[PDB]
């Protein structure tokens, strides 16, 4: 017949190969098509989706849902900090198990904004002013409202209007990070302050909570794929 | 004959040019209450300069996320024994018993694409106290019986015919078998969860099994030898192509407990730090 | 040719000596546009508090001098408005410029090598251990290169030929750099954009590049020429962005 | 011959490839890896009134 | 139908024909000191011929030289023990432990891709006095596990249900098993390296392992069975495609340590000579 | 989209008609002299009919000719010891201590194409008194060092972190591993002869190795297991793909003695018969 | 997802297959390429050149180049034969180890035509004429001058020309024959006489020597790739 | 069904193959693409880059500074060779961790023109001229500036300007050379010497140092991808 | 029926090939291998001023 | 979608077939078995001056 010459990688199974095969069941015909709602095309319509973030993941509250509530009061309290985290959205325990986490962590390369929304579930006669600020890499966290104020800020007022964006840009000297995050690829950090105070009148609960929600700009991207750390058996039929 | 087809790249936005403001637009300011979520990019809050972004989102595409093979079942299988039922394999098929393809596949409440099938079996000697023979090729049978067929009882059964199930020969030292199955569901679109019964009076069967039911999968030695007894192991590997899926769900956080239930034991929401405000320091000299 | 001027904000540098300017990848620093972002409140711009040139304290350039290293950011958070601002928010973005400026006479001589490296992961000199943030940055304060292997622990492994990375230090030329050749020029200019795999991020918690300043000829000199010669490090922000206000974080 | 040639996947800052198909079956083929649509606002936005994202979410 | 894609081949450059010079221009006077490469080619230096060149650059793009398979994990689980955690085989996911492949990864800082996975299982038998028993087929089962998804304590856990997870199931003397993954990162780019901290006081974790997290793989046999004694390994092997890469890096020099740290022992630059001048001849009667 | 692609198929010569001749042209008469081959065909030298030829040389060219998959190397590497440097494999890449693929590649001075290597594990247990026991599925890890890397030492090394280095994790009972690599070299085409040295005084190492200089492997067991010894072979296959070729050469008639030099020991050129005139009678009743 | 069934020949490793695969090395950017001279296409076009033929293959001279020359001399020598030997391109000892052969045993399959020159060596003073043979397939080899002259053949005048060229043409019943001749495809004999014989004045040397060259005509195809029986090893590292 | 018969090569794997496979996540939405300053297309584009060769690579040197400086001085030194060594890119200890040699290192042949460039790191007040010359193979390297100066040689004038280039182009009987080089591609050598010496004035130190940088030219490209021999482990995890 | 036809890598001094896409996903696509850009100027010219390569560098 | 649709290799004396391509380096593509170009001469005939082959050699 023709003449033909075998070159390497041959009679090897690969598994991401890409190749035909022949068919089981010659002309087997298929049940139609229906119009179900909610098609999803790509991950990242998943990943830009808010979900809660578990802030107040202390000692004593794992499994309450005390782990989603940031304490806030009245009183003078400017000198104590509110909140504060590291970015680092695939590797933090703070972020690691939301959608944007779960989705990063099949994946080793990551890219884009990050966007944050802070919502205040007080009461409607309480009112405060508070400043929310990101950091980028290179110096220690701040230790204080005039160290935070040089980095990325804004300045949350409490209203008619409950909820408040602060957008994380990207900031880097490469085009992607690692999703395990090392001090070469590190990001920042995100602090919380007191701007003015919580003011209430009488015949109000003192103590308020805030929450935050996570999710990802429109031009977020990840690459590399690989096997998720979070899910495991010691034997077959799991 | 040649056909030109395009294909279209799809990148991510451009950021554009932002300089300062004052007025009445409030992009920052919106409210959850809505279920809605904010549209709002770095150039709404800040300074910008513009950037061409050439970054594409083509590895988390359904298909690309899905396509690639994983293991789902491994089985062991005797050439000489005493019991006769362990000189062949059997099992019912679906996707359930590994857990890493299992937990990616319930990220979606429907699904539904075409198969390749790949299966890599393995033999090796038995341990005995006096060795030394030369053996032939060993060969192995797989046959496939959709639900309804008549079940083998030994590894010599007339059903071994397989006159019209679809079977496979292979003998060792030769490239993995492989074959491709299309979509055989009786439903529109495979279920992934089914929060339903099998009996009209609300009772019965719950759950996944209700709605599975696509055949069996059998193998045996087709030498009928060896007096020195040797011992097989076949692994079958899943691969969907063609996808479609719907309906996203969260991702599985607790452990899986058996193949049959979603049954869990209470887990935490993440593991914990010192305090809400711990800062690791890593700028020190 | 030779002669220059940059201004920013409220400060100018004037030189007479340049070579030319090194614009990183081709790309100057810009703000985030609307098809890439993600982070959804409104940020802030302050425009001319933040983006102006900082100064740090300079280094003496011995006869047996290893060489320094800087992490940025990390070395301008107590510089004014730009430490301030990355106090209370918790993602900011920014691109650089830099400036190092060093002379001497016509009877001196000498080279060194002015290099930015993006993401410089480094090791520890105990190979089964981890490294501190103290030996990796002192702010403002310059890191020393060593002379021998080190050891004892919980210091950074620091023998110059490796680069504290495990490579060859005369590769180092693959990222953006400049030389400075004390009898050409006097000081050495880069732009660097913002490099990152996503679009903003905490700037305490991520060292965005390393600014690496290697002699590969030593200073020499002869009987009663001036034996001080230091060098000088200038920094700016550019296209400066900040979101995620909040209570000032405590370090 | 029934010959399909399209573009291969590149970088940015000769390049086409030939395809036949051998079997009757469509079940046959190769995986569409170069598919790449998005509809987000199925998800994010499935709001019955428009919101203008300038203006205020109430009121 | 039927699409014409054109495909433009890329050569190198041609030599042009030059001839003797005496003028000002100064092509070989340059001045390294501003950060810029010379751009001189023989024809500016020497007298030269006029010669078509037809080389082609197509084997050192990206794209070739990152696509091809390689090892990245190796792992054994038996059919029998006294352990019960030795009957199944679990990793987490990384490129980290083969150093091949990840030095090859390193010559850049970020990287985006989808990845062919294939998987080689083997078995054998364990060495007993008493050799002797035929074995029918053994079957594998690899489940993959996203990060939150609860984790198999035994070989009869009900974790392997798989009813979400994606599993393969495999038998011996098929083909390798083979799928496909699409780019899953919460990222725009993969990092392969982050000079950064975990926690926002500048401590907790260092590097690499902050960012990835992209769950575990389990393995076990499906038979349940073997009263002798047998033994399986398994080989897991990547391949990328649809590459993009950014920043390049120097080689690694010095030898690897482990997978989390970048960690070295001090190594030269190269090895030595006789002096700087020593030339060995080669030219003798 | 579709593009069509035309290919122009290219078949050898037909053969024309020709009758008696009596004239001066001389077509048989040439002279060797000269360097130049005779380009008469038979309708040159004889009457000839008309022949319509359909054959054609599409099994010759280069492609074709080496797209083929060849073994390059084996090796062995045990679960359990007493050395510490039997626990992995290693070696240097070349293409020169398998005689048939390294014939065929050395028809050419110089060559150049993007690669496919695969990857062909097996394992088998060691020769005990006591045999009996169930092992889990084995994992194997194939890391691929470009030089100046750092070494591994032993199995649990640091350096099998893997971060920059391309690996291949692969389970046994799975298709053989595979992956591609582009053209790799910093000259435009590779050598695969060298009559030069490596010093400047025409001394030091000669031929070959000087110029290839093309990394490592390294391959492990996963598990770190195994009260019973196992031990595993690794083979390695290659395929050129994308092929250009320069300056063809005789092929090699002496048997090859090392791979790194091109010693040989006095062949004859063919073997004898009876004498000058001697034929075989095959027309005998 | 999409429903698939898996086809035999799943997960093997066939040494001749042809799919794509993913890459180890991302976007490695290639060194540009450079026109070397003497770039080969096709294996034919080795084949179409000019080698030497060992035609004196006898016992005690397979090690000198005295297994190249074929001898001729003055005198009454009419009923000597010159040479003689069969058409086996790539089986017989006479052509296996020349360029056309050694391309040859790559393959199973050949057809096509084959060139034969000859070359005269001797002083310039010399004259002579040769008679140059081919036999087809079906009879015993020619015995004389008077049989070899019924078939094929070519008279040789020596002059100012050196060389001669015999042409052997493609008679076969079949399309292709096989590399590894059989009594079935074989191909026939050529043989050498003396038409005149040598002629010289005084003073020159008596004896001369005939030199053969063979190559491939442009009609020539081989086809069925296969291994060469001329390499081989005993273990690794050779 | 359709009738088919199996070839060679099936249930193979082969590692460089280039087929298509099954999808394990069907339908993920992937992150979006973000464009990241500094994308590689190809390897040559790194290759093209200048890096510093460490010329001095004698005993006790190694892992100082001084392996990358040569040394120059004033006063009659016109008998001394200032350096000298083999034209071997990727196999030379002076070339093969370099950039240019470490892309070598990942193929087995190579092509094309090599620029080296000279940097005088003298005082501003010190002259000198030198001659660089390269001498192609067939000859022992050259023992004195009159023997040197036959080849292909540039003059450098120290001045303004620091920088000298010697460009090596492309002399070579075939179209690639092995990285692995033998004495069959072997490339030639290069050398350098004192054309005037170095004069100073009085109040400057005598001695100076000159660094060498090696690049690629437009014409440089290499082939047949293989693995490099620099990098090795003992066992997993490292 | 969705066919490609592309060029074959061959040398220099019938030659086209068909594709067909059997799966939904674009990760499922064979790789791209006949793409060959380049942009050498990012990494060897990143300078602000353009130097001729005639003139000198300075002055 | 970027597909090649090119000619089957067939007899003498429908037949097309389709590629995509899923990678987006060159190096992950098949192999280029179509192309089929000859060029004897230089191998052959590499002489300055050109020979009839009807005329004689010399003289």
């Amino acid at each position: 017949g023709l003449p033909v010459m075998n070159t390497p990688g041959s009679n090897q199974f690969l598994t991401s190969d890409d190749f035909q095969s022949p068919s089981a069941m010659p002309q087997f015909d298929v049940t139609p098509e229906l119009n179900i709602p909610g098609e999803v095309q790509n991950l990242m319509e998943i990943a830009e989706v808010d979900s809660v973030v578990p802030v107040n993941n202390v000692e004593g509250k794992l499994d309450t849902m005390e782990i989603y509530r940031i304490p806030v009061q009245s009183g003078n309290h400017q000198s104590s900090q509110v909140f504060g985290f590291q970015v680092q959205p695939g590797l933090d325990n703070v972020f690691k198990h939301t959608l944007l986490g779960e989705i990063l962590n099949y994946y080793a390369h990551w890219s884009g904004s990050i966007k944050l929304t802070f919502v205040f579930c007080g009461s409607a006669m309480a009112t405060g002013k508070f400043l929310l600020a990101y950091a980028p890499p290179g110096a220690n966290a701040p230790k204080s409202r005039k160290d935070a104020m040089l980095g990325t800020h804004i300045i949350w007022d409490v209203g008619l209007q409950s909820s408040c964006v602060l957008c994380i840009p990207w900031i880097s000297q490469t085009h992607y990070r690692l999703v395990q995050q090392d001090e070469y690829t590190s990001a920042g950090n995100v602090t919380c302050w007191y701007q003015t105070g919580i003011v209430v009148p009488a015949g109000t609960p003192t103590s308020c909570s805030i929450m935050c929600f996570v999710s990802a700009c429109n031009d977020f991207s990840v690459r590399l794929l690989k096997d998720t750390p979070f899910i495991e058996q010691s034997a077959l039929l799991q | 004959v040649v056909e030109a087809v395009e294909n279209a790249v799809a990148r991510v936005a451009d950021t554009i040019s932002s300089g300062p403001s004052n007025s009445q637009a409030v992009p920052a300011l919106t409210a959850v209450e809505t279920g809605h979520t904010s549209q709002v990019t770095p150039s709404d809050t800040i300074q910008t300069r513009h950037v061409r972004n050439y970054h594409s989102r083509s590895e988390s595409s359904i298909e690309n996320f899905l396509c690639r093979s994983a293991c789902v079942y491994m089985g062991e299988y005797h050439t000489t024994n005493t019991d006769t039922s362990k000189l062949f394999a059997s099992w019912t098929i679906n996707a359930r018993r590994m857990v890493q393809m299992r937990r990616k596949l319930e990220l979606f409440t429907y699904v539904r694409f075409d198969m390749e099938v790949t299966f890599v079996i393995t033999s090796k000697q038995d341990q005995g106290t006096q060795l030394g023979q030369d053996m032939p090729p060993l060969t192995h049978q797989i046959m496939y019986i959709p639900p309804g067929g008549p079940i083998p009882k030994s590894v010599t059964d007339y059903t071994w015919q397989t006159s019209t199930n679809p079977s496979i020969f292979w003998t060792e030292g030769n490239a993995p078998p492989r074959m491709s199955i299309p979509f055989i569901s009786i439903g529109n679109a495979y279920s992934n969860f089914y929060d339903g019964w099998s009996h009209f009076s609300q009772n019965g069967v719950y759950g996944y099994n209700t709605l599975n039911h696509m055949g069996q999968i059998y193998v045996r030695h087709v030498n009928g030898s060896s007096p020195l007894p040797m011992t097989s192991t076949v692994r079958m590997y899943f691969k969907p192509k063609h996808v479609k899926v719907w309906v996203p769900r969260p991702p599985r956080l607790c452990q899986y407990k058996n193949a049959s239930t979603v049954n869990f034991t209470p887990t935490n929401i993440t593991e914990k730090r010192q305090s809400i405000n711990y800062i690791p320091e890593t700028v020190k000299p | 040719d030779r002669v220059r001027s940059i201004t920013l904000g409220n400060s100018t540098i004037t030189t007479q000596e340049s070579a030319n300017v090194v614009v990183a990848y081709g790309r100057w620093p810009e703000y985030l546009k609307d098809n890439e972002a993600t982070a959804e409140d409104q940020p802030t711009q302050p425009d001319v508090a933040t983006c102006r040139f900082y100064t740090l304290e300079s280094v003496t350039w011995e006869r047996d001098s290893p060489g320094w290293w800087w992490k940025f950011p990390d070395a301008l958070k107590d510089m004014g408005l730009f430490g301030q601002n990355m106090y209370y928010h918790y993602l900011g973005r920014a691109g650089y410029t830099i400036h190092v400026q060093c002379n001497a006479s016509k009877f001196h001589q000498g080279c060194l090598m002015v290099v930015c490296v993006p993401e410089a992961e480094m090791g520890c000199s105990q190979v089964d251990g981890t490294v501190n943030e103290h030996s990796l940055s002192e702010g403002e304060t310059a890191k020393k290169f060593a002379s021998t292997s080190t050891n004892g622990t919980n210091t950074v492994q620091s023998i110059v030929t490796n680069a504290g990375m495990g490579v060859g230090v005369g590769n180092l030329t693959i990222f953006p750099h400049q030389w400075i050749n004390l009898r050409t020029n006097n000081c050495a200019t880069i732009v660097m954009p913002y490099i990152n795999n996503v679009p903003m991020d905490n700037m305490f918690r991520h060292h965005n590049f390393t600014l690496m300043i290697i002699p590969f000829v030593p200073l020499d000199y002869s009987s009663d020429s001036s034996t001080y010669v230091p060098i000088t490090v200038t920094v700016a922000p550019m296209c400066a962005e900040y979101n995620g206000l909040r209570l000032a974080t405590s370090l | 011959m029934g010959a399909q040639v399209s573009t291969q996947k590149t970088g940015a800052h000769i390049i086409h490839y030939t395809n036949i198909n051998y079997y009757k079956d469509a079940a046959s083929n190769s995986a569409n890896r170069q598919d790449f649509s998005q509809d987000p606002g199925k998800f994010t936005e499935p709001v019955k009134d428009i919101m203008v994202k300038s203006l205020p979410a109430l009121n």
